[PDB]
């Protein structure tokens, strides 16, 4: 965990929240605290990022978050401005571009005859009123692969996370994905991407059809929802969106949907945990342990 | 305030005029260096400087200052750099309003405006 | 159970007697009546529950006794009090407008008005 | 520049936004004038109803509309609009009688035959029984009303204070009157002009009602209409705001580059 | 959403007209002798009745039409400049006599 | 004339011995002109 | 129209001026209903915003990535294809239906699909 | 007064106008005009100043009025970007604001110690567009204590004096108020609040509340107007509000408020010319002033 | 009031007015239309019109730029003439019959030439 232009109070409780949860003996954290020179913060990623690069050519598998880009480009152009190179636009320095695209790139999945190495890089970018259109995002965004955009309206209206699907891609994730959940949650986000199309013009007239699909839709976005620092397990995943893409969540009424999920899961590990088991090791969904899954949600749905 | 907490235990509560006025003051003092303006004119030390006065301002296992800060948005604008510095350093924020007070309503604390990171 | 009543405010939509002007004469209802429909004439109208009586001018519209012992009295509109000189020299000038001539209609409608007025 | 080209444009919405405010509010209070009217005209019909119910009246067929003259009523004139050319499939000859201009266009377009008689003037006044009377009169002249032996009137009954429902009525016609099975129970002369006369008092009677349903409609309607214009307008307000502040900041900073690049130099 | 009223519908009618006169294809220039009447055409209104789609094809047949008939016309626009009580009367005839076909 | 075009004249009338409201005067003037419609086309927008 | 032909070039010109007239009414859209739209413009509204779904075509390599199966539509194939929809012989169908799809064929297959 | 960058065919109007008004037997005109070369424009606030402090140190009053400080700016811009000085925002000098604050806060009323004395100041800022953004008006409007912001929509609507008394603020403000006009003044706060609010209603079918507010309002707006270099004597100011307050100005049309408004002034003379003396000379209102103000005010409505 | 006296000013004053209250009036009537704008503000909106052209008058130096030769109008006169509009003494006379002439005398003739 890389903190960039954070307050070393805020990182002391970030150290003491990790230590609660015991994460310590599987993670580092780099510093480079507000109170720590900008020069420092310059480097404070480039740094970091070598640590990283011993451990993926280990050939183990690694991730670094690079929390906030957007205070590396301050320090970078503070540390620019005061070189005196002429100002870039929105006044960062003009070798900006090459500054994030030097640090995003050294991180990757190494091939197998240089290893199993990976350095997963998700870098986490602080935008000021999402402007998408700012400079220092949007170079991020085209280097970057994929973007997990957070919108502030849904975060304060209880998505947490808040997933503005529409803003949120990931190129080659899906591939990446357990078959599994590549099944049971198969174009689901076209789904939502058509609930998302279907209360466009729900708020003009509106059908049944669409109606039905929004729904659908309006109770599927109920399913979405998480409590934060609280995760779930891959198994348990499994089930619950099967049952939405299903379209048993027609079936629980809009407010019982969170209900629904934990009574679910409770039901699911009662009932038979050897499902979860089989879905856990198979890591696919057989036509057997599809026709489980779909007895047992009947099953849970019905009580 | 530090002398106060480290040499003394003291609990102590710091109250800061505008802070605008502090940005606007380094702002200057850096114009004046000659160092060159970065966006809406502030100083390219912004962040630094005020993190140093928002990283003093700490809880030791001493004592703790704790500080209120009094923060006039310039231009009425939420999205100058200056606001986006300040609300970083920022833990809580209380939002006197006069509606409130018209409302009789001493202290004029808004309800629903007063919202902080310290509740959970 | 009377329901007097105008488009503009209902007057009675109990009623002992009521009398009414019909094309059939003068109606006078009065308990159970038989059911009847009547057209209603430009009329002074009498409506008397109990021995209290309140006495309206009505512009014609139609009655009918409901077989449910209901009348129904509607009419454009109406109080004779509220009616009551200035309209006899209106009336003077309507005599006049018959000497060219719908004007015609008019001008003898405005002379059945004028008889309707002198009632008054 | 972008700065002044979003900053009349934000100014616009801003004025905008004003004017749907004044609208709504200005809208209920004329909605409470137009509900307590639709009380009285309401009763008043329910009476001449007591007698049609007692008698069992059941009714070229003639096609007699109501709407608003004006835009910004809502959807009334679009969904009676809608609502005619269905019930235009249920006769493909009838003759369409059109009080308001709102409904007058839109059937005029699809069947330009159909449309015979039509007003001007009506709904920009709350309902009164003098016009709906010369209108009745001249739906007697003109049209020959009693010759249609059905007549059926189209309105839009105010179902709830938050919506429309596009309705229509069979006006019963002196034929019928004549013939309805009761007719008897009821006692007039033998030289009643009562068929000529009743049909041609309930032709203004029910039409006045069904003009004042379809007010407080058009009416109640707009209330509603302009309440989420100024929702609409708001959210446009504060897209334009974004820019505005973006673009102030923005024109700091283009500016401040001129004289950097000036200092250096 | 504003009603407009017969009078200013007169304008709006005549004015659409006037657009779908000014359009030329690119490498497509014309003949000022040949422009004077098409304007003349649509300032006099004669094409405001005119059905919108076929504003194209009367400019074409027009001009085939002065081209056939009236090309001394075209030549005197040609040789003088200036309309003259002739060429303005000869003109409107002309303009008239190609509305309907 | 129509009967119920004789109610409303006299009804007109009897407004007028006088003490009235507006709204009377305004149930009792009228605002319109009839465009009656030919068959598409109209005859003359008369004064109703 | 010297180059992909006169039929192509009107083809295009009518496109354009449709979805002109639809960026032109965001607006109005907007601040009003789209009911308030005028009828006449309602309908070029609903012929646009058929067009505008209809476009969308899927791509073989991000078939990949969408999931949905690509389409590679013929040149000649697609002047008919907009063709049809600007002589509004598909338009009576769903804008669920033009949106994501190769060519008016799949429309026309894809309205069955969308029926069931 | 100050007259700063005003050209000297100004000045001489100006100068003939106080003379006019008989103004000269206490005026001082501080002149740096157009012309005048722009050390001595810059330094024209600050010598004006100097002077003031003679009147303030002996313990007199005085109030010094600087017309405009705006174009001072920008005599200081001119010399610091010749004196090749860091140049700042907007191409203003970097410490212009340490140049204003300097001189705006010399005005002061003086402690008791030193003698009651005064130095009020009054400076003027020209808004470029109305922007209240510009950064000479933001720091300006930072460094005062109270603001009366003109609106020239006002004045073409024929409202001369053209305050908007919406963006008009002052910070001591009714503290040093006359006692007697804060008394029957608090009802006209209120009053012009409500008229703002209602404002936009009067573009109609309106309310009883509403066109209740209207008609005080408009009425109060027109008496606001004043005929510019007439001043009006506080003694007959207190007044003419008195009647507004008491809402009798609202049966006289709007057409006859000016007239009302010089023979209310004529019948206060002629009536009660004891109660004009007692109000400037008792200088507080008390219930039997007001009682005796009311009735005769009455009086005067009837004609 | 004093300079060009208290006449010539109230007169102008009222123009001003007048005018301004058309412009602030422009947006009631963009939307709202008339309708729940006044009878009386109404009169108002059509003098301030023909006032707007009555400010219309030609340049004897746009008779090359124009052709209506220009009138150089007596300024005792234009106040007057002016004043007339005001109290709407000539508010029978079309809103063009005061665009682009000169005086009251001028825009009298012109109302009975467009009235031919």
């Amino acid at each position: 965990y890389v903190a960039v232009g954070q307050k070393r109070s805020t990182v002391a409780q970030l150290v003491q929240t990790l230590e609660q949860h015991d994460a310590m003996k599987y993670s580092i954290i780099v510093a480079a605290t507000a109170s720590e020179a900008a020069p420092l913060q310059y480097l404070a990623p480039f740094t970091a990022a070598s640590i990283g690069e011993w451990f993926r050519d280990n050939g183990k598998h690694a991730l670094i978050v690079y929390d906030d880009l957007s205070k590396q480009a301050v320090a970078y152009r503070q540390l620019s401005l005061l070189l005196r190179r002429p100002p870039g636009r929105e006044a960062y320095p003009g070798d900006v571009f090459y500054l994030h695209s030097r640090l995003l790139e050294r991180a990757a999945k190494l091939s197998e005859k240089e290893g199993s190495g990976s350095l997963t890089a998700l870098p986490v970018i602080e935008t000021q009123g999402g402007d998408v259109s700012a400079y220092i995002p949007t170079n991020v965004i085209s280097i970057t692969d994929g973007q997990i955009f957070l919108e502030a309206e849904l975060f304060y209206k209880g998505i947490r996370p808040a997933i503005n699907v529409g803003l949120s891609v990931s190129r080659v994730g899906s591939a990446a994905q357990v078959k599994a959940l590549k099944q049971v949650a198969g174009s689901l986000k076209l789904f939502l991407a058509q609930y998302r199309e279907v209360a466009a013009f729900a708020q003009s007239d509106l059908d049944a059809s669409t109606k039905q699909t929004l729904v659908r839709g309006e109770r599927l976005t109920q399913l979405l929802k998480q409590n934060q620092y609280s995760p779930l397990a891959t198994e348990e995943q499994v089930p619950l969106i099967y049952a939405g893409v299903n379209g048993h969540l027609d079936g629980i009424e809009l407010s019982r949907i969170g209900e629904f999920e934990s009574s679910f899961l409770s039901y699911l590990k009662s009932n038979h945990n050897e499902l979860l088991t089989e879905i856990r090791e198979k890591g696919e969904l057989s036509k057997e342990l599809l026709a489980s899954l779909k007895s047992a949600t009947e099953s849970f749905v019905a009580t | 305030a530090e002398y106060f907490r480290d040499e003394e235990g003291q609990d102590v509560l710091l109250f800061i005029d505008n802070i605008f006025r502090f940005t606007q003051a380094g702002s200057e003092v850096s114009a004046l260096l000659g160092r060159i303006p970065s966006a809406v004119g502030y100083q390219p030390t912004l962040a630094t400087d005020m993190g140093l006065l928002q990283e003093r301002i700490t809880t030791t296992k001493k004592g703790s200052v704790t500080s209120v800060q009094a923060v006039y948005v310039p231009a009425d604008d939420l999205t100058d750099p200056a606001p986006a510095t300040t609300f970083a350093h920022l833990d809580a924020t209380t939002v006197l309003s006069r509606g409130i007070s018209e409302l009789g309503i001493y202290p004029a604390v808004d309800p629903l405006d007063s919202k902080s990171r310290l509740l959970d | 159970k009377l329901q007097f009543a105008l488009p503009h405010e209902t007057l009675y939509s109990e009623v002992t007697q009521v009398n009414l002007p019909a094309k059939s004469g003068r109606i006078g209802v009065l308990a159970n009546h038989v059911p009847t429909v009547e057209q209603l004439l430009p009329g002074v109208v009498e409506v008397m529950e109990g021995s209290n009586s309140k006495k309206f001018f009505i512009s014609g519209g139609f009655a009918t006794v409901q077989p449910d012992s209901q009348l129904c009295v509607t009419a454009i509109e109406a109080p004779l009090e509220s009616f009551s000189e200035n309209i006899k020299n209106l009336l003077a000038e309507a005599k006049k407008n018959v000497s060219s001539s719908r004007e015609a209609a008019e001008a003898a409608i405005q002379v059945e008005v004028l008889e309707n007025l002198q009632s008054v | 520049a972008t700065l002044k080209e979003v900053e009349m444009r934000l100014k616009s919405i801003k004025n905008i936004e004003k004017i749907t405010k004044t609208m709504k509010i200005v809208a209920s209070t004329r909605l409470s004038k137009a509900e307590k009217a639709k009380i009285s005209a309401k009763k008043m019909d329910e009476a001449e109803q007591l007698f049609y119910k007692n008698a069992e009246t059941k009714n070229k067929e003639l096609i007699v509309a109501i709407t608003s003259d004006k835009g910004l009523c809502g959807s009334i004139h679009s969904q009676l609009a809608k609502a005619v050319r269905r019930h235009l499939n249920d006769q493909p000859n009838a003759d369409i009688v059109t009080i308001g201009d709102k409904i007058k266009m839109q059937l005029l377009r699809t069947h330009p035959n159909n449309i015979k008689l039509s007003i001007n003037g009506i709904g920009k006044d709350a309902p009164t029984f003098q016009e709906s009377a010369l209108i009745a009169d001249k739906l007697l002249s003109v049209m020959k009303a009693g010759t249609y032996p059905k007549i059926s009137i189209f309105y839009n009954d105010p179902v709830s204070s938050l919506s429309f429902e596009p309705s229509e009525k069979p006006i019963f016609n002196a034929k019928t009157i004549e013939q309805s099975p009761s007719f008897g129970k009821f006692e007039i002369d033998t030289d009643a002009n009562v068929p000529r006369d009743l049909f041609e008092y309930t032709l203004a009677n029910q039409m006045l009602t069904a003009m004042a349903q379809g007010y407080a409609a058009e009416i109640s309607a707009r209330r509603n209409a302009m309440d989420n214009a100024s929702k609409n307008a708001g959210d446009m307000i504060n897209r334009y705001s974004i820019l505005y502040n973006r673009t102030r900041q923005a024109v700091i900073t283009n500016e401040l580059v001129d004289i950097i690049t000036g200092a250096s130099s | 959403g504003s009603d407009l009223d017969a009078s200013t519908k007169q304008t709006l009618v005549r004015g659409e007209r006037l657009t779908q006169l000014l359009k030329q294809n690119q490498y497509s220039p014309l003949a000022t002798e040949e422009q004077v009447p098409l304007i003349y055409a649509g300032v006099n209104g004669h094409l405001d009745g005119i059905e919108l789609s076929r504003i194209g094809e009367f400019e074409s047949s027009f001009l085939s039409y002065l081209k056939s008939n009236h090309n001394e016309l075209l030549t005197e626009i040609r040789e003088k400049g200036e309309l003259s009580k002739e060429l303005l009367a000869s003109l409107k005839s002309a303009t008239e006599s190609f509305v309907a076909t | 004339i129509s009967y119920a075009a004789y109610l409303n004249v006299a009804a007109q009338a009897i407004r007028s011995t006088e003490l009235q409201t507006a709204s009377v005067l305004n149930r009792s003037q009228t605002d319109a002109f009839y465009t009656q419609y030919k068959n598409a086309s109209e005859p003359t927008p008369i004064t109703k | 129209a010297a180059v992909v032909g006169q039929e192509h070039y009107d083809v295009a010109s009518k496109v354009q001026e449709t979805l002109q007239t639809y960026k032109s009414l965001q607006d109005i859209i907007a601040i009003l209903g789209m009911d308030e739209l005028s009828e006449q413009d309602k309908l070029t509204v609903e012929r646009a915003r058929k067009i505008q779904r209809f476009l969308s075509q899927p791509f073989a390599v991000a078939e990949v990535f969408t999931g949905i199966p690509g389409k590679l539509v013929r040149l000649k194939d697609t002047v008919a294809s907009f063709k049809a929809v600007l002589e509004g012989k598909y338009d009576n169908i769903p804008e669920h239906a033009f949106y994501m799809v190769g060519g008016i064929e799949d429309v026309v297959a894809k309205a069955e699909k969308l029926a069931a």
